């Protein structure tokens, strides 16, 4: 598109700018032109693209979220009645949010995901094609609400099994999956006991890995790992 | 707390 | 424009929901759309826009101050020579803040000023022209700069002669005033000793006038009088 | 601090 004629190089080297200066509509934009330019990505890009579209998508995400507060306090009983302007805000908002994540799931589906081969970058695309379906099912009703879950769920499965067959338990891409779906499966799926269970396993079998790794891998790893320990003390 | 997913770098 | 089929209530109350979400880019778009309406601005609705383009101006200039940054440390002896980019970058962060500011400007122009007769009201308005003209001036260079300052001043002094002759020394417009102008004495036109003279007259007139106040009142004289407080113990 | 200008409510 409008990063057409820029370098790839260039790009890359302006989104770390924007990073740098929480520009991060621009990070994203410099990103995805990034990945138009049709090469594989580094992990280092991998890390690039993730942050700027999580914090674009963040900031709809809690704003949907307030809007859709105010407008459930107004359909209450005794509330007076305010005209249409609540629901078509948080229209405007909601539609905004359903297309960035269409823009990543765009990019993942052409052509991210078939072109990795490696375990690393094959699940790092596939937790994210989870997460941004999860993003959509936090917004969703209804029958399109079933269809979008499924797809989260199956993404995120893929990841699973492609990860315990290929990463080591402290690995932090196969962690935050795991992480990930467990809340996927509290809060969007409606199976508590299986997001405790994930959440446990996930938690226990890096425990036991950890001997294996060096001071920094350490650090990573742990910093993870008290996530799940943080989530397993909000739920039991 | 409330819950939490995985961090960006 | 895009907001001229949209009901003058309708933008700010959707302002007033944007500001809660902190979507201040949307308040902005909401609130110009509500001057264009071609009425005259209610004290509330004033500060719907003041909060709006202050949240967006900020943002710019936050990020152009790190690009600047990193720019300046490019351009030292021993610095290995990276390319356009930074340079490239900073600029479309900057032709991005002088367009917000020029628009700012624009809504000012035509027509809120000239249609503006209560002092509270002139005040307000010849104030914000001063601070989108300062922070033009903090991007500009050379003799652009030199009829952008001249400009800022000019209103700012507008506003200080009405505010002098027409307000109490508490008034907390008045306050902000003189506190900005002090800053851009300090920081913009070299002028360090004027900016303490004006911070310290200032400080001292509202302090002989606080006994007037009620409670409520007193609270807000007193945290702007805080805010002179702290910049001259800064530059003192 | 740094320098401060007028807030915004
Ligand atoms: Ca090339
Ligand atoms: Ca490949
Ligand atoms: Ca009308
Ligand atoms: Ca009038
Ligand atoms: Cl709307
Ligand atoms: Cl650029
Ligand atoms: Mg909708
Ligand atoms: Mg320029």
């Amino acid at each position: 598109g409008a990063m057409g004629s820029m370098e790839r190089a260039s790009l890359i080297q302006k989104a770390k700018l924007a990073e740098q200066a929480e520009r991060y509509e621009d990070m994203a934009a410099f990103m995805k032109g990034a990945v138009e330019k049709g090469e594989e990505l580094s992990c280092e890009e991998r890390n690039l693209l993730s942050v700027a579209y999580k914090n674009v998508v963040g900031g709809q995400r809690a704003a949907w979220r307030v809007l859709s507060s105010i407008e459930q306090k107004s359909n209450e009983e005794g509330s007076e009645e305010k005209g249409p302007e609540v629901r078509e805000y948080r229209e405007k908002v909601e539609t905004e949010l359903q297309g960035v994540c269409d823009t990543v799931l765009g990019l993942l589906d052409s052509h991210l995901i078939k072109e990795a081969g490696d375990a690393e970058s094959r699940v790092f695309y596939l937790k994210m094609k989870g997460d941004y379906y999860r993003y959509l099912a936090e917004v969703a009703t209804g029958d399109d609400k079933k269809r979008i879950i499924d797809s989260a769920r199956s993404a995120y499965q893929e990841a699973m099994d492609i990860s315990k067959k290929e990463m080591p338990p402290t690995n932090p891409i196969r962690l935050g999956l795991a992480l990930n779906f467990s809340v996927f499966h509290y809060e969007i799926a409606n199976s508590p006991e299986e997001a405790i269970s994930l959440a446990k396993t996930t938690f226990d079998e890096a425990m036991a890995d950890l001997h294996t790794l060096s001071e920094d891998s350490y650090k990573d790893s742990t910093l993870i790992m008290q996530l799940l320990r943080d989530n397993l003390t909000l739920w039991t | 707390s409330r819950l939490q997913t995985a961090p960006v770098p």
